[PDB]
């Protein structure tokens, strides 16, 4: 379990 | 350039096909014309040029984790070898967008809401060298890292609500850079749990037009605070 | 080439890396220098061959598609074009496949599973780039495929048991190439037809080490028959 | 629903 970063969205 | 006979709306066109095709290095090239004619990008050019190069980095960093763990497991030169072709290939296209930036994106003008971004993308892309930094290339990459994303806090607390997506983002990858790479797990926890409360507090600041990416920004810092407690 | 100073065992190994990264195309370069040492393939090899070009042509296939579907519904040179950069692409690649077959994979020699993966492999290389041929070449295209696959099935019939995994995902194969490049529905079900039935009554030939394979393949036979009747 | 050729294994 990787910390979550911004992901890709529109 | 290669691109550098198509019209630019010829280039912004072919990205968002090439997004519809999933072809996303061929998007990234797109776009890096688009931005190379010299002017300002629009939120929605913004998003295309953010979506294509985070999906180039994003399957080469999955590739160098898999080849860095096969290379950790077994302590032949094989596995070192292909891993550094692979880590050589993601410097060079975080370079790309490094450079982009420096030169076309990042500028005094424009408004609050792009240069953010462009901080922010200046921030998470020297993140992306210090995953696989090691020596004095490593100590300063971080501090570029860093510096960038603190410029980028400092303008979006002044000059944006504090569910703003672009504010939230930045702050999230912030976090994950305190927690990841300067090994600050407090220092994490403190961004991203502060973030996430100011949102709450100020909850009514959410926009028509992106609530739905403000939500799920601030449910991912949630996330990354059950993780880390 | 590219990888002519690499020891073959090096190459295949980096294959199997790049297969665990999902790093394809480098996965198909890596089997492609291997291949070009001039040795015969291994089962084993063959499959990783197979795997990486399969899925290099298989990304460019779904992104033809996509195109071509955008190019059609809107009936600016925009579409035409980028559809035209992805087609060449996809036709380089199979160019690649069928030049590696034909100087040096297909032989007289090796056994007849060999023989008979490599000419479906032929049939099928060419069957994509009839999908996206129009004139002079499209007729001739055609016609290589079904040669190819011709040939394969003759043998096979001939030298390996109705349930052997090559023999039917090449009997598979050659199907859908009725079905879908020679228009010829009757001649694709009754292909398949046969061959999930003969397969059936001699269900007992299924291998230990590959009986998983087959199975698979019955079952893609019978997908395909209901969805053509 | 395009026909199905033979997948990808192992
Ligand atoms: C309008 C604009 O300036 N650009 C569109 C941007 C897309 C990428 N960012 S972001 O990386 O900060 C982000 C935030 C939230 C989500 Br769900 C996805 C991406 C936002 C602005
Ligand atoms: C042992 C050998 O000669 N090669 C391994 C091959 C892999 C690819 N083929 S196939 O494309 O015919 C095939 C058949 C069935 C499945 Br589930 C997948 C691929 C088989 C032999
Ligand atoms: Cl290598
Ligand atoms: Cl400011
Ligand atoms: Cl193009
Ligand atoms: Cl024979
Ligand atoms: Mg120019
Ligand atoms: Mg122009
Ligand atoms: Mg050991
Ligand atoms: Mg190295
Ligand atoms: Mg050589
Ligand atoms: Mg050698
Ligand atoms: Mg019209
Ligand atoms: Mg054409």
């Amino acid at each position: 379990q990787r910390s979550t970063s911004t992901p890709n969205v529109h | 350039g290669a691109m550098g006979s198509m019209e630019r709306a010829s280039l912004i066109q072919k990205a968002k096909l090439a997004e519809q095709a999933e072809r996303y290095e061929d998007m990234a090239a797109f776009m890096k014309g688009a931005v190379e004619k010299g002017e300002e990008l629009s939120c929605e050019e913004r998003n295309l040029l953010s979506v294509a190069y985070k999906n180039v980095v994003g399957g080469q960093r999955a590739a160098w984790r898999v080849l860095s763990s096969i290379e950790q497991k077994s302590n032949g030169p094989e596995v070192r070898e292909y891993r550094e072709k692979v880590e050589t290939e993601l410097q060079g296209v975080c370079d790309t967008v490094l450079g982009l930036l420096d030169s076309h994106l990042i500028k005094e003008a424009g408004d609050a809401e792009s240069r953010v971004f462009y901080l922010k993308m200046k921030g998470d892309y020297y993140r992306y060298l210090a995953e696989v930094a090691t020596g004095d290339d490593k100590k300063r990459i971080i501090d570029s890292a860093r510096s960038a994303y603190q410029e980028a806090m400092d303008i979006s607390k002044k000059e944006m609500p504090p569910t703003n997506p672009i504010r939230l983002g930045l702050a999230l990858n912030f976090s994950v850079f305190h927690y990841e790479i300067a090994n600050s797990p407090e220092e994490a926890i403190s961004l991203a749990k502060t973030t996430f409360d100011e949102a709450m507090a100020d909850l009514h600041t959410l926009s028509e037009d992106s609530y739905k990416d403000s939500t799920l920004i601030m449910q991912l810092l949630r996330d990354n605070l059950t993780l880390w407690t």
